[PDB]
């Protein structure tokens, strides 16, 4: 009954989520084009993105970080559809827990992407340094490498897909964000999902009795690390005319922090 | 929140 419903949660992650953490760790075992220096970020962009070429380097990996965004935000708003008791919810609720979760998710299932090496991108198909992106112009040296410091940590925690699709509902149905309409329905949807993690969590993971309050308290390293994000994005989109913001996240950035 | 709100639609 709870397993079904934490059963219907994977599901739904793993059929409309393109990467998760399984597909992941079998490309990152050994093929990926490894992308170290400017010269294989050239070559990369020739064969993975060949349309998107001709500003700075650093602007059009900003550029392709976004089309990663939007693509996130289509893929988490339909597995939110299929989260059961979401569909139901006032539509405009709807908009507001999908507004304030979506980075949270976004950069918790990153981590299933990162190695204290670097990360896979282009859909499995490329291999970013952490070095090489730690070597990029500020600010643009600055975005990811927080993002690094969160995912080592997260995956030390060795949580698999069933738990991180549970992860991401919780994420998603958050009765304390603001703006929401009916905050009584969605602290009683979120309940009922955090108390499906919290029993799928003591039965996936019986050797780490402090796995459930460690997650509840990565919830909030999130929030503070999309703060913090918001803010950089704020200090390129108004300091650097050629990194435009595509207007769906701009919409998710604006009055959110 | 139009793209959201449609892409819920
Ligand atoms: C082919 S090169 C390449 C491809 C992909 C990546 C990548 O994974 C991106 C991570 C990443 C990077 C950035 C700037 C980012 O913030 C943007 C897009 C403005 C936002 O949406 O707020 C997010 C949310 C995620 C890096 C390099």
């Amino acid at each position: 009954d709870l397993k079904s419903l934490a059963k219907r949660i994977y599901e739904a992650y793993l059929k409309n989520f393109n990467m998760n953490k399984v597909k992941a760790r079998v490309i990152l075992s050994g093929p990926p084009f490894v992308i170290h220096d400017m010269e294989t970020l050239c070559m990369a962009e020739k064969t993975l993105v060949a349309k998107l070429v001709n500003k700075e380097a650093e602007v059009r990996i900003f550029h392709c970080c976004q089309c990663t965004s939007v693509e996130t935000v289509t893929e988490l708003t339909e597995f939110a559809k299929a989260i059961p008791g979401f569909a139901n919810l006032d539509l405009n609720d709807q908009v507001t827990l999908l507004k304030y979760g979506v980075y949270e998710a976004i950069f918790a299932m990153l981590s299933s992407v990162m190695n204290k090496d670097g990360m896979l991108v282009a859909y499995g198909n490329g291999f970013i340094t952490r070095e090489f992106l730690k070597s990029l112009r500020k600010p643009f040296c600055d975005i990811m490498e927080p993002k690094f410091d969160f995912a080592m940590k997260f995956n030390a925690l060795e949580l698999d897909d069933s738990d991180i699709s549970l992860f991401v509902a919780a994420i998603i149905c958050c009765g304390d964000r603001p703006g929401l309409l009916n905050v009584g329905h969605i602290e009683k949807m979120q309940e009922g999902i955090v108390h499906v993690l919290r029993l799928h969590l003591q039965s996936n993971h019986p050797d780490d009795i402090f796995l459930f309050p460690k997650l509840l308290q990565k919830m909030a390293d999130l929030r503070q690390l999309v703060t913090e994000h918001a803010q950089l994005v704020q200090i390129i989109k108004k300091t650097e005319s050629d990194a435009a913001l595509h207007p769906l996240l701009q919409e998710i950035y604006r009055d959110m922090y | 929140h139009k793209i959201l709100h449609r892409l819920l639609q």
